[PDB]
RNA sequence: CACUUGGCGGAAAGGCCUUGGGUGCUUGCUGGCGAAUUGCAAUGUCAUUUUGCGUGGGGAUAAAUCAUUUGUAUACGACUUA
RNA sequence: UAGCCCUGAAAAUGGAUGGCGCUCAAGCGUGUUACCUAUACUCUACCGUCAGGGUUGAUAUGAUGCCCUGACGAGUAGGCAGGCGUGGAGGUCAGUGACGAAGCCUAGACCGUAAGGUCGGGUCGAACGGCCUCUAGUGCAGAUCUUGGUGGUAGUAGCAAAUA
RNA sequence: AAGCAGAACUGGCGAUGCGGGAUGAACCGAACGUAGAGUUAAGGUGCCGGAAUACACGCUCAUCAGACACCACAAAAGGUGU
């Protein structure tokens, strides 16, 4: 033999895992979070886009439409914390988000009911947008910082 | 056989060796390094430039203490000398693998040194002597000599979801 | 940084086995180590210790 | 618009050290507008990006990238502690990173 | 905030000027010091003569040539401070001392450029009322340079042909701020005083 | 794969090389500790080498394992192969240097065949 | 944005101010259409140096060194000559 | 009368509040905060040591084993312990090997805190290992150590007396 | 008199790294397994150099200022300087 042996073997039994103690507690968001509000997004291909908050989802994300005849984006879902959240807001009371929930977003061209369920969510959110004035170009503008802005002094 | 370090190919290489020759390897590397990498006519006419005085051999590693000539102005140095026993064994080694070359069938046109090596033979032991009843040695340090003539011959990239998302859609809103 | 008033790491100085390698005499210290662990009689603490002894320490008797 | 940016412009001034002994385990940022640790504790726990070039492109891209985080604030004068994933190079004492404004609270 | 930061040295003390330059170097700023021959050290003319004698009578014994090297420029002089506070035998400190350019006057195309200043390092701000100071180019010129004619002549070109540059911009200023004033109390003027600009 | 295991450390990667190793020719680079009565080394100096020291002793639930989480077993021939029958999960042969080609032919087909993990297949593989 | 008119600028000017027409853009105001799937974030690549190679449009058509030679020079180089 | 400043106050290479510099200081006396950072203190993880303990009518067979708890860790001269390596000897692995042993080379890999061990490739050609023990002419950087070999110096000093 | 010679008590160096005193066997702080986080000691926070060109009351202008615990120096005597 080029090695002796062992004396004796380990055991190849995995042990099982303690009982954790670890329940999952719903998240509480921040207090601007609140839907309606315009946020501003920070990360993504969505780079600086102005969009509105409309549903807080089960996976701890937030259901936005930053209305796509506007500028373009889609009903996807943004984490809370790539989000600035703005003063500014509107009503949600006329847009049925309950059908959009964790698994309208699974994975495995646009699918076409995406389009319609898209129409039907920012029909109310144009039809509630043009009411104030200015809100439509605000949204259609995206966010970037200038020399001189200070977004610790800076309130959005 | 076994010659150094080369990187020819030898259907076009011919060789040529000495050893154990009683010649200065201080020099013989110099007068090796002068023709390294040249074409062979343009070497063994150098070589009898540098026999006759009107060029000269530049001292590179091996120059301390080494008179200084203008004639080092071409090779950029300022200490340069006429090893004529270094030239007259190297010469005569390159033309013996320029016979070698023409046995084989190479082209002498396109012949060019692609690698001369010299190297410390066995030093040849003599004896001087010193004041005060003292020896001390008195040594030749020899040649190695070799040499090859040869003819002059003439990615899968990895993308992420967003990497692949951002070609599409630059190919799509791009005509 | 602690100003020790003892020896740091200083060993018992007291035989917790026997220097033999009498095999017999060892599972006889293992049959007493059991006796002193789960019998709470003075008697097997004492012979327990009486058996790592060397020979200049138990005298004929 | 002509602008794009979405983060702050900082200066990757030296590592933690004392007069003699440095600390490369932690850098020390310079964040501009910050002058006081109260004004850097808006900054505090945000990402920051080094992002340099390279003549070898990788993965797709010429372009590489040095994840960190503040930590803390360093100082009296708004200087924060950043802790990378990997140390920063010290090449970089005086080069411009990028803070960003996530995880984001206000 | 800027790529690069005109400094005019003109009532700047010397060393603090050199301290402040110094960090914003190290700290990867690009910095010109212009009007080097208008700087100010505190401490009598007589006394900072005498110091700059103590400098020069120091070199090397046995060849001068490879001494310390009296440079009597007032950029020069200057350069001297701002070395001492950077570590300039290594890599960072050597990159840090490209990032600075000190000149006598304003050459181009620092003519057409902002000048800036330091105001914790100003003589006016600084320096106690009364307290007395030497001015740079003067104590360069009884050490040995050789351009203190030179310099004041293009600096006084180059103030004639700036004097009349402001002229100009003062008259584009005085037609703006009338157009300003014509439209402002308009209606986009008030919502524009209620937003505060 | 082998069994579960925490995330190997090792304390220190680096090898503790003799000081002036790289000085001298004659000074070996295998580790031996300074004795000297002035050696900067041995009294701990600002800016010297480490010294080997048992708080680098690596954690007890992952010393002796490869990155695969193996434990590296050296096999000669079949029979010590087949000593690591039950124990695939923990133990990796690895054939020992001087067994022949024809051999270790024999040793990868058996192991293969017994589902243990060979840390040098391609040793002495003619390809 | 090229084109063009003229002036000023030598401290390191290499920039500044002008004349005119063309060619776009214009968010000064009001409309219509498009974006999605980069899948909840990955700098997500947009800058400026240097050097090649290729193509097609102008432009120009030398010297130095060695060797020989001088001695206003010189240990050798170097220098000064032809 | 006593605070700062000044005179008293002169040494040899050029130079030292550490340097630059500093003048409502970046000086001096005092006071209040904030801030920086030691291998120090607190908490945690891992290593080792020491101590106190648990564990047999399957301790789910390994009791010098496994496990629990707490504290501790500087070090010359020196002491002790546990290990690594080399030549040879008894036993065992019916061990390895001309389909390539040993040796040697290898900014190639793995293991060990380390002494070291293991593997891949090249060269090579005939013997050599693991483990339990026994034994010693058993580990080198020094000793103006011994023997052999080799450098820099260095193509250097020099090869100039005796007329050519 | 001495960085001189000799004693007493204790603490150190020798035998010991680390932070500070620029530098240093003995001074100050603190004594050391491998790491992480935090807080500190002595010392400091214009720049070198991490850290307030902090706040507050005054004093000082030196044509040899001063910024020296150990420690790397200064005295008697004087000055309508203040
Ligand atoms: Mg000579
Ligand atoms: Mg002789
Ligand atoms: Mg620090
Ligand atoms: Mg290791
Ligand atoms: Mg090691
Ligand atoms: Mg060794
Ligand atoms: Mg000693
Ligand atoms: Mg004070
Ligand atoms: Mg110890
Ligand atoms: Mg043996
Ligand atoms: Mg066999
Ligand atoms: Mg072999
Ligand atoms: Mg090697
Ligand atoms: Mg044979
Ligand atoms: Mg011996
Ligand atoms: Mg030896
Ligand atoms: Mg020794
Ligand atoms: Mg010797
Ligand atoms: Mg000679
Ligand atoms: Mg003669
Ligand atoms: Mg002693
Ligand atoms: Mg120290
Ligand atoms: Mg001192
Ligand atoms: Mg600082």
């Amino acid at each position: 033999s080029a090695q002796k042996a062992p004396k004796w073997y380990p055991s190849e039994d995995v042990a099982a895992l303690k009982k954790t103690r670890k329940a999952a507690r719903p998240q509480k968001l921040r207090a601007s979070l609140v839907p309606g509000t315009v946020l501003i997004l920070l990360a993504g291909r969505f780079r600086g886009k102005r969009v509105v908050y409309l549903k807080h989802l089960e996976d701890n994300t937030l259901l936005i439409s930053g209305p796509f005849k506007v500028n373009g984006v889609p009903l996807r879902r943004v984490n809370a914390r790539y989000v600035i959240a703005t003063s500014t807001k509107v009503s949600v009371e006329g847009v049925n988000v309950e059908k959009f929930n964790v698994e309208y977003f699974a994975k495995e061209e646009i699918k076409a009911e995406r389009v319609e369920d898209q129409k039907v969510v920012d029909k109310a959110l144009i039809a509630e947008i043009k009411k104030t004035p200015l809100l439509k170009q605000y949204l259609s503008a995206s966010f970037s910082l200038k020399n001189g802005d200070k977004p610790h002094m800076l309130k959005f | 056989a076994r010659y150094g370090a080369t990187s020819t190919n030898p259907a076009k290489s011919a060789s040529a060796r000495g050893s154990y020759l009683r010649v200065s390897f201080k020099n013989t590397r110099e007068t090796a390094q002068a023709i390294n990498g040249w074409e062979l006519t343009k070497a063994q006419k150098y070589l009898e430039q540098v026999l006759d005085h009107q060029r000269a051999i530049p001292f590179r590693r091996f120059n301390s203490s080494i008179g200084r000539t203008a004639q080092g102005k071409e090779f950029g140095v300022t200490k340069a000398r006429w090893p004529a026993k270094s030239v007259k064994f190297v010469q005569g080694l390159l033309q013996n693998a320029a016979a070698n070359a023409e046995a084989k069938g190479l082209d002498a046109t396109k012949l060019y040194v692609s690698h001369i090596q010299v190297n410390q033979a066995p030093k040849q032991r003599r004896r001087t002597y010193r004041a005060h009843g003292r020896i001390n040695k008195y040594e030749s340090s020899p040649s190695h000599i070799e040499l090859v003539v040869t003819e002059k011959e003439e990615k899968v990239v990895r993308l992420t979801s967003r990497q692949r998302g951002r070609i599409a859609a630059q190919k799509r809103i791009a005509a | 940084g602690i100003d020790h008033t003892s020896k740091q790491h200083k060993r018992s100085g007291h035989r917790t086995a026997p220097k033999s390698d009498n095999v017999y005499l060892k599972l006889l210290v293992k049959l007493y180590t059991f006796l002193a662990r789960r019998t709470d009689a003075p008697f097997n603490k004492v012979v327990l210790k009486a058996l790592f002894l060397s020979k200049i320490n138990r005298p004929p008797v | 618009a002509e602008s794009h940016r979405l983060y702050v412009k900082g200066k990757h001034l030296s590592y933690q050290r004392s007069k003699r002994v440095n600390n490369p385990n932690v850098s020390l940022i310079k964040i501009e507008g910050v002058a006081t640790p109260q004004d850097a504790q808006f900054y505090l726990g945000k990402r920051i990006a080094y992002v340099y070039r390279a003549s070898k492109e990788v993965r797709g891209s010429k372009i590489r990238v040095m994840w960190g985080k503040v930590t803390r604030t360093h100082g009296n004068s708004g200087v924060v502690r950043a802790t990378f994933r990997n140390n920063l190079p010290a090449k970089t004492f005086g080069a411009s990173v990028r803070i960003f404004l996530y995880p984001s609270n206000i | 905030v800027e790529p690069v930061v005109v400094i005019d040295g003109k009532g700047h003390l010397v060393g603090r000027l050199a301290s402040v330059v110094a960090k914003q170097l190290l700290n990867g700023q690009k910095i010109v010091v212009v009007r080097a021959e208008e700087l100010n050290i505190s401490g009598e003319f007589f006394r900072n003569k005498l110091k700059y004698h103590d400098f020069l009578r120091k070199a090397t014994a046995f060849n001068k040539t490879r001494g310390p090297f009296h440079f009597r420029a007032p950029s020069r002089i200057f350069y001297k401070a701002l070395r001492g506070m950077v570590s300039h035998k290594t890599a960072r400190g050597k990159a840090a001392l490209e990032r600075l350019k000190v000149f006598e006057g304003i050459p181009p195309p620092y003519d057409k450029k902002k000048r800036v200043v330091v105001p914790q390092a100003l003589r006016v701000l600084r320096l106690k009322p009364g307290r007395k100071y030497t001015t740079l180019g003067k104590l360069s010129t009884s050490v040995g340079w050789k351009y203190e004619d030179v310099v004041a002549k293009l600096e006084a070109k180059r103030k004639v042909s700036s004097a009349e540059y402001y002229a100009k911009k003062r008259a584009f200023t005085k037609k703006v701020a009338s157009a300003n004033a014509t439209a402002a109390e308009s209606d986009v003027a008030k919502q524009l005083a209620a937003l505060g600009y | 794969a082998s069994l579960p295991h925490p995330k190997i450390v090792k304390k220190h990667t680096k090898k503790f090389k003799r000081h002036h190793s790289d000085r001298y020719h004659r000074v070996a680079e295998n580790w031996r500790k300074q004795k000297g009565i002035d050696s900067v080394v041995r009294r701990r100096f600002r800016g010297n080498i480490s010294q080997p020291k048992i708080g680098y002793g690596s954690n007890k639930k992952t010393k002796f394992l490869s990155p695969s989480g193996h434990k590296t077993f050296l096999v000669a021939n079949v029979k010590d192969l087949e000593t690591l029958t039950m124990h695939t999960k923990t133990y990796a042969a690895e054939i020992a240097h001087n067994i022949s080609a024809k051999n270790r032919v024999v040793i990868l087909a058996r192991a293969k065949a017994l589902g243990i993990k060979v840390t040098n297949p391609k040793g002495r593989l003619a390809l």
